């Protein structure tokens, strides 16, 4: 499989964008939570048929499997979701419909600071001009990555997707040097959503527990991991 | 449910 | 400043060799947290004087300074830890007299886990033959990109780094692909090493807040922020 | 704490 397929293969495993509709009222604290939930639970479905479609990853035991998206699920649905922002500056458009604005984060308690930080990570995806194929790469390098004879088929998959990556880069037709620097520069950004996955989970394990907004099933489940 | 989605979707 | 110069500032920049003046004997939960406090404690004064070494971090404004510092301290104290027992397999050189055993870690609930991630990490950073040129890169790139006028400077100097990492790995002479996987796969552990450090402050913050271990000043600090 | 040594040598 070469870098070429590879890209073609994530860009036609693309989840399909999920609809989510805006609250009538301006958002609540609960209403929000509400709608933040409800997109990642559906988006979680859409995530798992993705993953299984990435090369390679099926072939890994089952328990790798598990461990690799409970460890990155919410980096992977922040990447989306940055990358849907990267268009329009101080705005999140976690889907179609749902596009919050930097300000209506202040009904909610303690995730404005969040907004934040997933809006700097934003700015700097769009200052670097990050590309579609390039985006591609990056997600699915995020769930491969994140290992926190089949170790071994993981270290090769991993290997796999960056190749894809710099083969991407390359494509761009900029000079060598400045191909490493730019590959540098993308990954030194995995640092910043690991960050804020971190802040993310953790914000949402608060609000279950002030029963802020319910959260079960899948979405629970993947909190815990 | 995580491996449900896994195994059998 | 060429990256080679650049690189011998890091070189001379690193801190000294730290021991706790601990005579050798086995280890308690208490006198094990005891030891890594204490140890934090000094290696946090040291971290304080090699940042400022590093060509232009006095430049930035004291927001920055500090700003970059509170939020990287864990990583950084980890990254050392790694690069100090990569020819240890199976150990952690936390110092010459502070060095543990994985089964030493079941003396302390939660801290198991964490040792873990660090072996593991440090077991990847073993594979794939870390140099303590690259290590040094890496190390500064850790303070200069915890970040979530003076900001031009710091995108600067992080990008000096990454030139100079760039450049260590162009001097192992190896095949031009191979230069780029392996400037992927180096950066790409920096997610884990951020991943262990979110983990080990949360399990010391437990610590602090039932008073198991004595109180450091600059530690308290750095933790409390 | 952190803001003296990084203002002395
Ligand atoms: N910010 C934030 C934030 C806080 C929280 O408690 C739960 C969530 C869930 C999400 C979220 C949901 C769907 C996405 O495609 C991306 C991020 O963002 C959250
Ligand atoms: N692992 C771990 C861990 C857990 C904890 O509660 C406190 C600490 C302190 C350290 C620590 C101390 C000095 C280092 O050079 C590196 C890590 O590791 C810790």
């Amino acid at each position: 499989l070469s870098p070429e397929q590879l890209v073609l293969t994530l860009l036609e495993a693309e989840p399909p964008h999920v609809l989510i509709s805006r609250p009538s009222a301006p958002f609540t604290e609960a209403s929000m939570m509400m709608s933040l939930t409800k997109l990642a639970d559906k988006e979680l479905v859409h995530m798992i048929s993705w993953a299984k479609k990435i090369p390679g990853f099926v072939e890994l035991s089952l328990f790798d499997q598990v461990r690799l998206l409970e460890s990155c699920w919410m980096e992977v649905l922040m990447m989306g979701l940055m990358w849907r922002s990267i268009d329009h500056p101080g705005k999140l458009i976690f889907a179609p419909d749902l596009v919050l604005d930097r300000d209506e984060g202040k009904c909610v308690e303690g995730i404005l600071e969040i907004f934040d930080m997933l809006l700097a990570t934003t700015s700097r995806f769009r200052e670097l001009k990050l590309q579609h194929k390039e985006y591609l790469c990056v997600k699915a390098m995020i769930l491969l990555n994140s290992s926190m004879d089949s170790s071994r088929k993981l270290a090769h998959l991993l290997n796999a997707v960056t190749d894809a990556l710099v083969w991407v880069i390359a494509k761009s037709g900029i000079s060598s040097q400045q191909q490493s620097m730019r590959l540098a520069n993308l990954l030194m950004l995995l640092s910043h959503v690991r960050h804020a996955s971190n802040k993310g989970m953790e914000h949402l394990l608060n609000m279950k527990c002030k029963n802020v907004v319910p959260v079960y099933d899948l979405l629970l489940e993947m909190l815990n991991a | 449910k995580l491996v449900q989605l896994l195994t059998t979707t």
